[PDB]
């Protein structure tokens, strides 16, 4: 569906789940078991198998090469592929794109700028931190405030 | 803005004053606000014609791009990026003492 | 004018459209008479500049 | 005189151990004291970081942050030294591995299982997982003779308290107790105790531990007794007599020594030579008379120079007397040149311990001292290539401060007519016919390989340089290999066995791995070793133009008024873009990655094609790459196919194994040597341009910095293209050479 | 044959002079500054073009511009 | 002042800082290893 | 070879990326506000304001023909 | 103007054969002073008036230039030797250095605009000028 086969029922994909394990497991017969070498192949190998039970519910669309895939094409039923993670990234992306200009606004306004900003001032460094996981609502109030963008006649151009 | 006393004097020409200056003030411009004309190029720290030597005193002279190690260890001051610090008497038309 | 922050007009410089500082306007018919002091350092490393009396809008 | 002027002159408490100056930077010079109105600041924050001459023109203060900043690097040495001896007690086979040391790996490092990252942990033996491992500790301290695993737990703990000390010396003298410059130029005295006390009682005290402790402890483990049933290294030295029934000289005590009867100590101290067939390696009864050797003699060139009591050869007397015909005044001005400036004693120091850890590098393959160092064809290729760089690192440092001495501390009102000014008087006919013989050489060496490249491609084969060819046959180097296996009987008589096996003889085996096999010195090598001939001769063409137009030349009349390192004068007179001494080490840098690359890739196939494979009970010999040294090495395509695309099989096909994480290094340095010709292409205005560019996308959003954001300068250009190339030239070659031996072998 | 003309900033900030290595600029007098003071360049058939003067130059951009166009055996500076 | 101060230079800042974001990403690699999605 | 395009749109973007500036900036900037007066291939402008090796538009086109080697490459 | 004197050194990094433009740097000293040949090497520097010949006019500024910091005299002449044998006077053009503000003023290659002020050029099309 969506071009290709589910990797839920994927004989290419449970494969990659045989001989792999079948690759490992072979690593583990020339030790003794009650070892700490013994201990630490048998703890990785449970952590590839549940990592096919954790591929397996969760919906990932692949087959003909035993891999899995992503589909970027807006899919909200493939939304947790692409969409979710990218929407925690421009969340708090857009923390220190937000609070690097509030640092930089009020370090402006001081006796010495140059020295202040590798010299930090960390109760206004951690003072203009915590207001960055509510961004964008200020933000876009700053975008129509006015003063986000200065004028084209003011700014350092050739 | 605290307030310190500078005693110039060029004898080539043969003119004593004595200015007052603050810590922001450079010392040539507390020199212009008491009428007194002196040699200056751009007011950078980057020339030589503002060239004076501290006699007595003390000058934070160090936003200046000019003038080396050597030759200022011998205590010739550019007038234009000196933050006066201490009361002081400087010699001043020092140009050519520099180089 | 004395004083306070005066903007530039001229083009060819590193300050342009900046907001530039006013220092001893001169009277002798020179054709830059205003030796305007900046912040944000040039390239080479001189805050300061001179230009004319055209260039003022404050 | 100095009859009492060679004492200490200490001032007392000369620096406030502060906090003020350690939290405002740039605090060493007038131009970065006054804050970063620019980002050339910070860059120049770490570039003026140990400049000191550029700090205070007082000598006595510049020697104080020279004396206190050793005993900082060398607390780093102990910390350093006492992370290999850690991670051999907690995180180490090293126990099980003296058991049987022929097939099990060494293994030094156990990776925590995080992001599937365990499968670099390799099954390397013992019980035990882990990274297999190359810097050879392990035959280290089996030569040193450290059996369980507590002694390696006490001497990380004794090691670390080592640093501990060393890291408080340099506090005491720099803020409580520091020496001024007459107790520096004491270098009459300094000589003294660095020859004697330091190499002679470090030789002698050792010569100690490998008598009662060493020795002992390799007498029987070779014999086979288990590491949990050898007697203790206390029981070595309170009980004699068990000392005895290993060697019978001890029975009789101190008394041959005391009373010159010399030969009765020839059971333990002999002069047997060549290799030890059991344990694989040098002859430790040999390495235990060779260091009290050297210190019974450099105690004695120990006491060779002037001190407090009269007698000496004073070093300004020695000097002054060596003049000529040809070499005008002699050396009359030399002493008051080395006593005043580090950077001219610097530049002789570093040529040196740059140019003795490439005779490490030689004289550690051809005669392996350590036991069970001859089959771990891994640890023999590892410690060759790493002893190789330093010492070429170290040998261009020798001409940075041979050219940085001359443009600062060079006064020529102190050289009139002496030997240095005269080299800087024909400075033209130095570099003139070394000029020359580098388009000699590489004509004569490079050529020949395209020679046979086209001989080859042409399909004549018999017009080539090879043994069925035109035979160029290196008949000097021929000839030093038959004196040497003349060494034994006949030249030194009572050399027992060979000085070493390389030059020829027998081949030894250990366990059917080869230790040492004869080296066959052919055709092929003399032209590889005129290859080593030309680019030696190039790295110093361009290095010792670097010394001797350090001061001006008919470009530049006044370069040391410019300064050491300045990008240049002006596109006038031409152009005049790399024309400093410090770009004459920056070129000189390069060359020496294009030598010492060859040097390893001859290192890397000539021993794997001619000494190291396996050896079958009846004698036959079957190497790694079956000896095609003697056809394929002499041309650019054999080097390009038989060793560049074969040898690295072993790299690329070694995913899903314990050799990944080298697969990944692989491609990690070709990716930062390709991110290096960005910053060694291009120039700096166009990226200060591209910056202009940036500055407006952030003055627009009002996010301009208040500090100005510059491109890097063009010594700073160069130098940050100049070390990603030797990160990617180095670690590529380095994830290579550990990749395929370890795979192979 | 360079052409290094100097432009009306010139503030007689006498080093470019200082600085010139092949005496090609020189001070003349005249009407402006209170350096009553500008840079002349005489010799221009003499001049190397190795720019010299622009570094050590704080007007607003470079008031002795360098701008290199001819040359010949003496601006390009060999000794032979 | 002045050693708290000396923990407010740009690296030592950072770094304690990139000691403290570094580890957030590898502990949550810990407990929820293998991770295409949510 | 969803992955490889966007090494080809890299390389697509960023040969565009030095040549409208190697076009756009051959007049002037804050660097040289007077490249015009200097012409399309000259050497530099000498070590003076940091430095400017590489400021003018042939050098501006010189970079690109390693990165159109790269992108067709 | 010129006349036969000497400078006292040895060297073997010098002038070529050269025959378009030699000179000699022409000073009187003060004592037997140490100073470097800007080619390279060491010379004795004789009391009186002494002379060097060398080969372009970097090396003649640079000696005049090094000889006005240390053992500071205001004295050297700087001549220009043709291979004919004419001589020209060149570096201090009138008695002075031009640092020092003459009252001879020539004044050219003196353009009355500022750098912005410049045409384009368009408009200098086939001809020459900036
Ligand atoms: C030009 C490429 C492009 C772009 C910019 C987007 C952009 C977007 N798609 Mg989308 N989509 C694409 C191609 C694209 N899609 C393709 C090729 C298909 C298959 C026909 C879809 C099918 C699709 C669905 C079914 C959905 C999106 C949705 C979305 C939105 C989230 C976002 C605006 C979601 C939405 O709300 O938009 C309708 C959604 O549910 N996309
Ligand atoms: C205050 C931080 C800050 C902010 C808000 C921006 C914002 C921006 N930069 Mg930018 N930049 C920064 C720092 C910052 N930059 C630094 C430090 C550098 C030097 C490495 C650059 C180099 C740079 C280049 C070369 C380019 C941008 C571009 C851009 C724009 C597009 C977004 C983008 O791709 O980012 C780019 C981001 C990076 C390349 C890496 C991020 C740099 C660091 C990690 C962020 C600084 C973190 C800092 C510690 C925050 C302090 C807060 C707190 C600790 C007090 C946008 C206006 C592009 C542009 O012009 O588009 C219009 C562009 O081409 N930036
Ligand atoms: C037991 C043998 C022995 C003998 C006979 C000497 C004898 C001497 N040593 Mg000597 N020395 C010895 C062992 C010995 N040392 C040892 C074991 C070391 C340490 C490795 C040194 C390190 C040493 C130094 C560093 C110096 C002497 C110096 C001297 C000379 C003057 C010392 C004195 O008393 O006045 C004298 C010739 C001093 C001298 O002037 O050397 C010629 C001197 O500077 N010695
Ligand atoms: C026999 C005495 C002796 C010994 C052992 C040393 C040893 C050393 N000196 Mg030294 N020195 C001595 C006498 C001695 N010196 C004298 C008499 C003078 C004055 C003329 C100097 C002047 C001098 C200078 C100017 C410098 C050294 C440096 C060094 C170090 C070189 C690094 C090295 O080779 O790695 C080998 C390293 C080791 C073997 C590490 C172990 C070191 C242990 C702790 C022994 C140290 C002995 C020490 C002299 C005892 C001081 C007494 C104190 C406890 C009160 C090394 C630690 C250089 C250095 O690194 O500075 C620290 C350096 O810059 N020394
Ligand atoms: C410098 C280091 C050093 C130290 C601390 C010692 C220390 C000692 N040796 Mg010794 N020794 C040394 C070097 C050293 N030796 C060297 C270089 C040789 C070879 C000439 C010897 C040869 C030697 C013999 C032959 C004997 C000792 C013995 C002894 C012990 C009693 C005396 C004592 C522990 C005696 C012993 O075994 O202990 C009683 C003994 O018989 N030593
Ligand atoms: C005995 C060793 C030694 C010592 C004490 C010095 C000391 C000095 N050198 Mg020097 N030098 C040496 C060896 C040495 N050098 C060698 C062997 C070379 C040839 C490679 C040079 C080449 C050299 C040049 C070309 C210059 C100096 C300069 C200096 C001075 C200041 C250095 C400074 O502040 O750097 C501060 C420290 C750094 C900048 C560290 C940078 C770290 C580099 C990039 C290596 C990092 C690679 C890393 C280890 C591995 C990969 C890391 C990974 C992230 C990929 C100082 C007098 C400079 C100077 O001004 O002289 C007066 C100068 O111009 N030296
Ligand atoms: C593989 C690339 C390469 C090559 C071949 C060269 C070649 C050379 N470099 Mg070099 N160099 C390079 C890269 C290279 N460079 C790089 C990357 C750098 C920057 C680090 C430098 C930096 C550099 C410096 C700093 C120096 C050299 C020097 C030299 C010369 C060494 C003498 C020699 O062997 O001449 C012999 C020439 C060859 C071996 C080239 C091959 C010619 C073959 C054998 C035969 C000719 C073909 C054909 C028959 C000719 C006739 C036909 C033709 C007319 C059509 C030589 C011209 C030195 C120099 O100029 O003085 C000697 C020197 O000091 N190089
Ligand atoms: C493989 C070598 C290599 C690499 C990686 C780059 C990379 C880059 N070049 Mg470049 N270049 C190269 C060779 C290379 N060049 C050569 C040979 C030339 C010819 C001289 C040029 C000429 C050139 C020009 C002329 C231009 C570029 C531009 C760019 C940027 C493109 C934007 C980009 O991809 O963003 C992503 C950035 C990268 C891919 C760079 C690597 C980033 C790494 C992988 C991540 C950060 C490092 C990470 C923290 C690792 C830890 C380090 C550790 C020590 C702590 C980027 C910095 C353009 C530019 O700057 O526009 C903005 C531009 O105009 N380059
Ligand atoms: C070392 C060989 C140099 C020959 C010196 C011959 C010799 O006896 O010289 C000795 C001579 C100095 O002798 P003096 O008579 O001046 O002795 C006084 C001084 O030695 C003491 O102050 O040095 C020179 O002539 C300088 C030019 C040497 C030319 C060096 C050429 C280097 C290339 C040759 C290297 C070959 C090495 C491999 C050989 C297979
Ligand atoms: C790309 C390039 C530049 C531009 C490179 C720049 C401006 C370097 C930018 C990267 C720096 C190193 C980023 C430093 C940021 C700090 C690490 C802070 C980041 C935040 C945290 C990591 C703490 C040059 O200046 C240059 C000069 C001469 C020849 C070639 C080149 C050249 O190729
Ligand atoms: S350099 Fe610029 S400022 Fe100094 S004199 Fe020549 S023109 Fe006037
Ligand atoms: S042109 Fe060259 S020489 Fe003439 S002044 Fe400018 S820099 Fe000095
Ligand atoms: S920067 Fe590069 S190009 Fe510009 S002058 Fe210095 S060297 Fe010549
Ligand atoms: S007057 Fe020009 S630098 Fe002070």
């Amino acid at each position: 569906v969506a071009g290709l086969v589910p990797c839920k029922d994927s004989k290419e994909f449970s494969r990659r789940l045989d001989l792999s394990v079948k690759k490992l497991e072979q690593r583990l017969k020339k030790y003794e078991p009650g070892t700490p070498p013994y201990l630490a192949i048998q703890k990785s190998i449970e952590t590839t198998k549940i990592r096919f039970d954790r591929y397996a519910k969760g919906g990932l669309l692949c087959g003909k090469d035993g891999l899995p895939h992503l589909i970027t094409d807006g899919r909200l039923s493939h939304a947790t592929e692409f969409i979710i993670p990218g929407l925690l990234f421009l969340y708090i992306n857009g923390w220190i794109g937000w609070v690097g200009r509030a640092y930089l606004i009020a370090i402006r306004s001081s006796d010495k700028p140059a020295e202040k900003e590798i010299i930090l001032d960390i109760p206004l460094a951690l003072g203009f931190m915590s207001s960055g996981f509510l961004w964008p609502l200020s933000a876009w109030k700053e975008f129509t405030s006015g003063e986000l963008l200065v004028d084209a006649n003011e700014v350092t151009v050739s | 803005m605290a307030t310190y006393k500078v005693r110039l004097l060029s004898e080539a020409e043969g003119i004593d004053v004595t200015i007052d200056c603050a810590d922001d003030v450079y010392i040539l411009d507390a020199a212009e606000e008491q009428g007194v004309d002196l040699p200056y190029s751009c007011r950078a720290g980057a020339c030589s014609t503002c060239a004076g030597k501290v006699s007595e005193g003390t000058i934070d002279q160090s936003d200046q791009s000019f003038l080396d190690d050597d030759q200022t260890g011998a205590g010739f001051v550019l007038t234009c990026v000196a933050y006066p610090t201490s009361d002081c008497t400087i010699l001043t038309h020092q140009e050519e003492s520099l180089y | 004018k004395r004083g306070s922050k005066v903007r530039v007009l001229r083009k060819e410089s590193y300050w342009y459209q900046e907001i530039g500082t006013v220092a001893t306007v001169d009277t002798s018919g020179i054709r830059y008479p205003v030796v305007v002091r900046f912040e944000k350092v040039n390239y080479s490393g001189v805050n300061t500049n001179n230009f004319a009396e055209s260039e003022l809008i404050e | 005189q100095e009859a009492k002027k060679v004492r200490i002159t200490v001032d007392k408490d000369p620096v406030e151990t502060s906090f003020e100056k350690w939290a405002k930077p740039g605090h060493f010079s007038r131009t970065l004291a006054k804050g970063p109105k620019t980002t050339t600041w910070i860059w120049n924050l770490h570039a003026d970081a140990h400049d000191f001459d550029g700090h205070t023109s007082s000598l006595e203060d510049v020697s104080r942050k020279i004396f206190s900043a050793h005993f900082g690097q060398l607390s780093v040495i102990f910390l350093w030294l006492s992370g290999m001896y850690f991670h051999g007690a907690r995180f180490s086979n090293y126990v099980a591995w003296l058991s049987n040391p022929t097939a099990i790996k060494p293994s030094a490092q156990v990776v925590w299982p995080i992001v599937g990252q365990d499968i670099l942990n390799g099954d390397v033996g013992g019980g035990f997982q882990g990274v297999q491992i190359t810097s050879g500790f392990f035959q280290l301290w089996r030569a040193s003779g450290i059996t369980n695993e507590k002694q390696l737990y006490a001497t990380a703990i004794g090691g670390l308290v080592m640093s501990a000390l060393m890291l408080f010396a340099g506090w005491f003298h720099y803020h409580k107790a520091a020496p001024k410059l007459e107790w520096f130029q004491n270098v009459e005295s300094m000589m003294n105790h660095h020859l004697a006390g330091l190499l002679g009682l470090g030789c002698l005290s050792w010569a100690g531990h490998q008598i009662h402790v060493s020795l002992p402890i390799n007498k029987l483990l070779d014999a086979g007794v288990a590491p949990s049933e050898i007697p203790l290294p206390h029981e070595f030295i309170v009980n004699r007599e068990l000392m005895a029934q290993l060697y019978p000289s001890f029975s009789k005590g101190l008394t041959p020594f005391f009373t010159l009867d010399w030969n009765a100590y020839s059971d333990f101290l002999t002069f047997k030579g060549g290799l030890n067939p059991i344990t694989g390696g040098l002859w430790l009864s040999d390495t235990a008379h060779h260091h009290l050797a050297l210190a019974v003699l450099f105690i004695v060139a120990g006491h060779m120079y002037r001190t407090n009591w009269g007698i000496g050869h004073s070093m300004k007397e020695i000097l002054e007397a060596h003049k000529g015909p040809f070499t005008g005044e002699g050396h009359k001005g030399l002493y008051e040149i080395l006593t005043t400036s580090w950077h001219a004693q610097l530049a002789i120091n570093l040529a040196m311990i740059g140019s003795l850890s490439i005779i490490v590098a030689h004289h550690m393959y051809a005669m392996p001292p350590y036991p069970y160092i001859a089959t771990d064809y891994p640890t023999q290729l590892s410690l060759f290539t790493h002893h190789m760089w330093i010492g070429g690192f170290c040998v261009t440092g020798a001409a940075a401060h041979g050219a940085i001495f001359m443009v600062r501390d060079y006064s020529p009102a102190q050289n009139y007519n002496n030997l240095l000014d005269r080299m800087i008087r024909h400075r033209d006919a130095i570099i003139s016919h070394l000029n020359w013989v580098c388009i000699f050489l590489g004509f004569h060496s490079f050529g020949l390989y395209i020679h046979n490249d086209t001989m080859r491609a042409l399909g004549r084969s018999q017009d080539m340089f090879s043994d069925t060819a035109i035979q160029l046959q290196p008949i000097f180097a021929q000839w030093i290999q038959s004196i040497h296996t003349l060494a034994p009987g006949n030249t030194a008589p009572n050399a027992l066995a060979a000085t070493s096996y390389a030059f020829g003889g027998d081949i030894v085996a250990v366990n059917g791995k080869i230790a040492m096999m004869p080296i066959a010195l052919g055709t092929a090598d003399f032209m590889v070793h005129h290859i080593h001939a030309f680019t030696i001769h190039v790295t110093v063409l361009i290095l010792l133009k670097g010394v001797l137009f350090a001061r001006n030349s008919r470009l530049i009349p006044d370069k040391a008024n410019l300064g050491f390192r300045f990008p240049c004068d002006g596109p006038g007179r031409g152009g005049t873009c790399q024309v400093s001494a410090w770009d004459h080490v920056f070129l000189g840098l390069f060359w020496m990655y294009n030598s010492l690359s060859i040097v390893i890739f001859h290192f890397s196939w000539k021993m794997q094609s001619d000494v190291w494979g396996s050896v079958t009970p009846n004698g036959a010999v079957s190497h790694i790459t079956g000896g095609n040294f003697a056809q394929s090495a002499i041309t650019i395509n054999g080097w390009l196919r038989d060793f560049l695309w074969a040898q690295a099989s072993q790299v690329i096909q070694s995913y899903g194994s314990a050799l990944s994480a080298y697969g990944l290094i692989f491609l990690g340095a070709h990716f930062v040597w390709a991110f290096s010709l960005m910053f060694l292409f291009s120039g700096r205005g166009y990226w200060q341009e591209l910056i202009e560019s940036i500055v407006w996308a952030h003055n627009k959003l009002k996010l301009g910095p208040a500090i100005q954001p510059r491109a890097l300068s063009i010594t700073q250009g160069r130098a940050v293209g100049l070390a990603h190339y030797l990160v990617g030239g180095i670690g590529t070659t380095w994830a290579f050479f550990l990749a395929r031996i370890i795979a192979v072998g | 044959a360079h052409s290094v003309k100097v432009y009306d900033t010139c503030i007689g900030c006498t080093q470019c002079v200082r600085a010139c290595p092949c005496d090609v600029l020189e001070m003349v007098p005249w009407d402006g500054c209170k350096a009553k003071q500008i840079a002349s360049a005489p010799r221009t058939e003499d001049c190397i073009g190795c720019k010299r003067c622009e570094t050590a130059c704080p007007t607003d951009f470079l008031s002795v511009r360098v701008y290199l166009g001819g040359e010949t055996t003496r601006s390009l500076g060999l000794a032979y | 002042n002045n050693f708290l101060k000396y923990l407010s230079v740009m690296p030592v800042a950072g770094t304690i800082f990139m000691i403290f974001t570094a580890g957030l990403v590898i502990e949550v690699n810990r407990f929820y290893p293998d991770a295409l999605f949510f | 070879d969803f992955l490889v395009h966007h090494a080809i749109a890299l390389g697509l973007h960023t040969t565009a990326l030095i040549l409208i500036k190697g076009a756009l900036d051959a007049r002037g900037s804050k660097l040289m506000p007077d490249k015009k007066d200097f012409g399309y291939s000259f050497p530099c402008d000498g070590p003076g304001r940091g430095g400017t090796c590489d400021i003018s538009a042939w050098d501006a086109f010189y970079l690109s023909v390693f990165w159109m080697l790269n992108t067709i490459g | 103007m010129p006349s036969p004197t000497f400078g006292g050194s040895t060297g073997g990094w010098l002038r070529a054969a050269e025959t378009e433009e030699k000179y000699a740097i022409t000073w009187t000293g003060k004592k037997e002073e140490i100073f470097e040949i800007p080619t390279g090497g060491a010379a004795i520097m004789r009391e009186g008036d002494n002379l060097l010949y060398l080969a372009r006019k970097e090396q003649c500024l640079a000696l005049g230039t090094q000889l006005r910091n240390s053992f500071k005299i205001s004295d050297y002449k700087i001549y220009r030797i043709f291979p004919t044998g004419e001589v020209q006077y060149l570096h201090p053009k009138d008695g002075v250095f031009p640092e020092k503000v003459n009252e001879g003023r020539v004044g050219i290659n003196n353009v009355s605009r500022n750098i912005g002020k410049n045409p384009n050029p368009i408009s200098v099309k086939f001809t020459g000028k900036s």
